[PDB]
RNA sequence: UGCAUUAGCUAGUUGGUAAGGUAACGGCUUACCAAGGCAACGAUGCAUAGCCGACCUGAGAGGGUGAUCGGCCACACUGGAA
RNA sequence: GUGAGUGAUGAAGGUCUUCGGAUCGUAAAACUCUGUUAUUAGGGAGAACAUAUGUGCACAUCUUGACGUACCUAAUCAGAAAGCCACGGCUAACUACGUGCCAGCAGCCGCGGUAAUACGUAGGUGGCAAGCGUUAUCCGGAAUUAUUGGGCGUAAAGCGCGCGUAGGCGGUUUUUUAAGUCUGAUGUGAAAGCCCACGGCUCAACCGUGGAGGGUCAUUGGAAACUGGAA
């Protein structure tokens, strides 16, 4: 394995094509943030967190739409190994318009572009999901 | 108004203060934003302060006093 | 000035557009040489040519400065499409063909040459200005009466809204630049805002 | 060596010029070592003593010299005898 | 009403035992102005009826488009096949920018306001297709804020 | 490619082959050199004349030069014209851009350029190919 | 800035102690002592080019220039030394 | 600005003509209209500052023009705003005559082998403007060098396949650090120029004023989620 997190985040597309409600992975302290930033803005219906031994389960229960329409619509990868990115805060892009919500790895933790305004302060970057 | 400060290993040393000090250090490239590492191998001079594999000693710029060494320090912390 | 026949290309193109029609008397069908046969068909190329080369025979002058005022435009606030229109009326030529000193642009637009030329000052012998909100196009001290201007000063009325002359001075200093209403109206301003732009 | 510049600015046919500490060797464009004001010297300006010399009092206190006939406007301030 | 305006034409030909037979090809894209765009394809051996040929074929199906107040929501890139379009959105005053078919699914449309260019190819079956493709992947401000369980004003 | 086998081996663009090869550089007289000059026009004087026929969709037959220009750099260039010159060892001006069909013929000649000033019978050309005589 | 179809350079060359000498330290010069120092993080070699705030283009990232007008070098038939 | 309000198909004469009539064309006269150019005029903007005497180097008061065209005013002429290039499509611009794979156009596809709207003229039309067009160098169009922003089955593109050092990247957790990271207090990136605001040049070209705004930096304050660094 060569990326820690970007192993979990696109199980998120290939579970969500074929329209599962379930995903386990192998869980982090990371994760364990990311996954409920995406539960703060709607993203999942409920994950728990990891309970189990030897850094185990990790359990997700995805969203859909009224009339079977998939919610999370759109997903990326942008700092990488192999090549970072770091985005001050004054040049913090919206995505989507603002619709979508990125996420950023900062002196406060991991916080989103909802929360680096607030702060004004800049971090790691790491994803755009719409 | 003060020196130098840079820290950093050395490689070996031979008769007469041939103490060079290694210095490793990053710096983006100008386009590709890969963060790639060199280094640059300095000079300065002492009594026999320090050895082979391993001297990482702070080093301060001071008049030349050579031919290529322009540090005077050899204000040693860390060794083999 | 043109040198050439103003009513040879009021048929050429659509228009006159300068008084009230002079197509009526002639055959309004074509130019001329193939005025017997049909029309053809309509591009994006006779968007920009049909209507930047209609509206240059309307304000006279030559290209080179068509791009100069068009970025002259441009260099503002608003609407680009607008702004053209709000800066087409500041030229004291067009103020000395709407104000009612005489039809014709050869003649009207002679206006700085001869006669009243004065703007709340000296002589301003030119085709244009910056004729700003707030400043009065007098008549001249020596002579407040040229030949054809005070002549056929009472030959028409009614004049446009956005200015307001009197008699016995020919003077105004009235309000401002114009509304985008009150303009020339037989124009499309958007099959022109990207016929200069592209 | 210090002096005050009186440089050929401008629109030409229209000599204007700017104030600011020169050396008697370097050109009238040449190398500048602070600025001293200016002055309009178009002669159609009513209010035109543009000298903020607080931040020009420090060249005639440390061996400035008077330049090149320009003494008229050195006539219309008075920093001299403060001393 | 209803405004129909060409694109472009072509003549298209079938080789049989004798000489080569001719029939024309004429795709119309169909624009309603309030935002609701369908298109069509004629395929008759004549001009001026075939284009009706295909006129009836496009009001069969069409897309609703999402207005913004006289632009499209953010910035969107629909691609199909090998031709692809680079849509983004503008100030209220900008006019439209666009290449040759992709304006005449816009001012056909109801945006007026938007910057795009093309990529990849250029040929005017493609273009249209993608184009509908990007309009459709478009969503409103109100409905994502439906789904999520937000309001308009959690999301800012 | 990746990142790392991208600032190792970098980017290099592609080569500008330039029309007119024959052209922007001048021999020097005492140091002997080749040059760079990006001119526009040269001189030269001409050496044949002949025409070869074959343009093999275009199949009518017309004529040529072997000019050489200042410091001999031989070259074959096209007269334009339906008249003609009438003068070996010429004081042309030669002109870029190629006419095509003839297999090894790049450049022009200009009209004119105080050898011979074109054609006579020739009105509304005005100023292609040398001729005169208008007031319009 | 370009060449790996240029991969081994350097011998007062790299250090030490003196002796001098220069406005000033110093392998700057000589007396010995020794072994170094540089390099796939492109040394050396050839070829071309005076640099820069700027100018032209470009939506932006970038790409191409260096005479005007200013900063700083280097040079005055070619070479040396006061 | 080399002309102006008029001015009945308006023309003698060019072209189309099957000619009956459109076209140049309200073009033109010949009336009516104008000083920009031409003979004279006062033609006098930058144009300042002291080797002195009265007061105690500072104040007021007498000392300096090469270009002498300019601004000016005032009679008032018609002195050439002309010529370039195209007209099949890219891209607004159409008819006749000699010519017949010839002589010849050509950015590109391509036009002429007898009726060429692509040759050479004629007339008309289109774009121009005191020029037009051509050849030459750079950028974009070009995402055809693709970090934003491309690909490698058959289209150009996978080493014949191992074992491997230099270099590149790395699972899970707890601690400390502070190189990368984030942030703010300074010193600095001169001025002329570009970006908008303002004064002046009969407006314009052009000038002066205060600001972005001058990049990787410099030293200490500061935060410790991720990459290092060590247990
Ligand atoms: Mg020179
Ligand atoms: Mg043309
Ligand atoms: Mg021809
Ligand atoms: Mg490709
Ligand atoms: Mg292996
Ligand atoms: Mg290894
Ligand atoms: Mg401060």
């Amino acid at each position: 394995m060569t990326d820690p997190i970007a192993d979990m985040l696109t199980r998120v597309r290939n579970a969500n094509m074929v329209r599962h409600e379930k995903l386990e992975l192998p869980a982090s302290n990371i994760k364990k943030e990311i996954a409920e930033i995406l539960k703060s803005e709607g993203f999942i219906k409920n994950v728990e967190y990891v309970e189990d031994d030897k850094q185990g389960v990790l359990r997700l229960f995805l969203k859909y739409g009224q009339n079977d329409e998939r919610v999370i619509t759109g997903l990326k990868r942008i700092s990488k190994p192999g090549l970072r990115v770091y985005a001050k805060a004054s040049e913090m892009p919206k995505v989507l318009n603002g619709l979508g919500i990125a996420l950023v790895s900062t002196s406060e933790g991991v916080i989103t572009d909802k929360e680096a305004r607030k702060r004004n302060v800049g971090g790691e970057i790491i994803a755009y999901v719409w | 108004n003060d020196r130098k400060v840079y820290v950093g290993k050395v490689v070996s040393d031979k008769m007469d203060k041939t103490i060079t000090v290694l210095v490793e250090t990053y710096k983006t490239h100008k386009l590709y934003g890969k963060r790639v590492k060199y280094s640059k191998k300095y000079k300065t001079h002492d009594e026999n302060n320090s050895a082979k594999l391993g001297d990482i000693v702070k080093i301060q710029e001071t008049r030349p006093l050579s031919a290529t060494k322009r540090f005077r320090l050899v204000e040693i912390v860390e060794e083999s | 000035r043109f040198r050439g026949s103003n009513w040879k290309k009021s048929r050429r193109l659509g228009i006159s557009l300068s008084g009230t029609g002079k197509e009526l008397e002639k055959r309004p069908y074509a130019p001329g040489q193939h005025g017997p046969n049909q029309r053809k068909k309509l591009s994006e190329y006779g968007l920009q040519l049909r209507e930047k080369q209609k509206l240059r025979y309307l304000y006279g002058m030559t290209e080179r400065q068509f791009r100069n005022t068009f970025d002259i435009a441009g260099k503002k606030f608003g609407v680009h499409g607008e702004n053209f229109m709000i800066l087409l009326a500041s030229r004291l030529d067009a103020v000395v063909y709407s104000l009612g000193l005489a039809r014709t642009r050869r003649q009207a637009r002679q206006l700085v040459n001869h006669g009243h030329i004065l703007v709340d000052g000296k002589r301003v012998d030119i085709p244009s200005y910056s004729v700003k909100p707030g400043q009065t196009i007098s008549v001249r001290e020596k002579s407040q009466k040229l030949n054809i201007i005070v002549e056929s000063v009472e030959i028409n009325n009614f004049v446009p809204e956005y200015l307001n002359f009197d008699a016995d001075s020919l003077t105004g200093t009235f309000v401002r630049l114009p509304e985008r209403s009150e303009l020339p109206a037989e124009i499309n301003e958007q099959l022109i805002v990207e016929y200069y732009s592209r | 060596a210090v002096k005050i510049r009186l440089t050929r600015l401008g629109s030409k046919r229209n000599p204007f010029y700017r104030i600011v500490v020169a050396d008697a060797r370097s050109p009238r464009d040449g190398r500048i070592i602070e600025q001293i004001g200016t002055y309009n010297p178009t002669s159609a300006n009513a209010p035109e003593i543009k000298v903020d010399e607080a931040l020009a009092l420090k060249w005639l206190n440390d061996g400035a010299k008077p330049t090149d006939t320009v003494h008229n406007i050195l006539s219309k301030e008075g920093i001299m005898k403060k001393f | 009403e209803f405004e129909e305006r060409v694109v472009t034409i072509n003549r298209v030909a079938k080789v049989v035992k004798g000489g080569r037979r001719f029939r024309f090809t004429a795709l119309v894209v169909v624009g309603d102005k309030n935002g609701r765009v369908g298109f069509g394809t004629g395929k008759a051996q004549e001009v001026p009826e075939a284009i009706k040929k295909a006129v009836e074929a496009a009001k069969k199906d069409l897309v609703v488009v999402p207005r913004v107040e006289g632009t499209t929501p953010h910035t969107i890139t629909g691609r199909y096949g090998s031709g692809s379009v680079f849509m983004k959105p503008a100030a209220p005053g900008t006019g439209v920018i666009a290449g040759g078919p992709v304006r005449a699914v816009l001012e056909l449309a109801g945006i007026t306001d938007i910057l795009s260019k093309s990529l990849g190819s250029n040929t005017p079956i493609n273009m249209v297709r993608a184009t509908i493709d990007g309009l459709q992947n478009l969503k409103n401000a109100e409905d994502v804020a439906k789904l999520r369980g937000k309001t308009v004003e959690e999301l800012y | 490619p990746t990142i790392n086998q991208l600032v190792r081996k970098p980017r290099q663009s592609k080569i500008k082959k330039s029309d007119s090869p024959a052209l922007n550089k001048g021999f020097n007289s005492k140091k002997k050199k080749f040059t760079d000059l990006n001119s526009p026009q040269k001189r030269g004087v001409c050496t044949r004349v002949g025409t070869m026929t074959p343009k093999k969709p275009n199949s009518a037959l017309r004529k040529y030069a072997r000019v050489r220009l200042s410091n001999n750099i031989e070259i074959n260039a096209y007269i334009p014209g339906i008249g003609h010159n009438l003068q070996e060892h010429s004081v042309v001006l030669v002109r870029g851009g190629r006419v095509k069909d003839l297999p090894g013929v790049r450049y022009h000649i200009v009209r004119g350029a105080l050898d011979t000033s074109g054609v006579d019978g020739r009105r509304q050309g005005r100023s292609l190919y040398g001729t005169k005589k208008p007031k319009n």
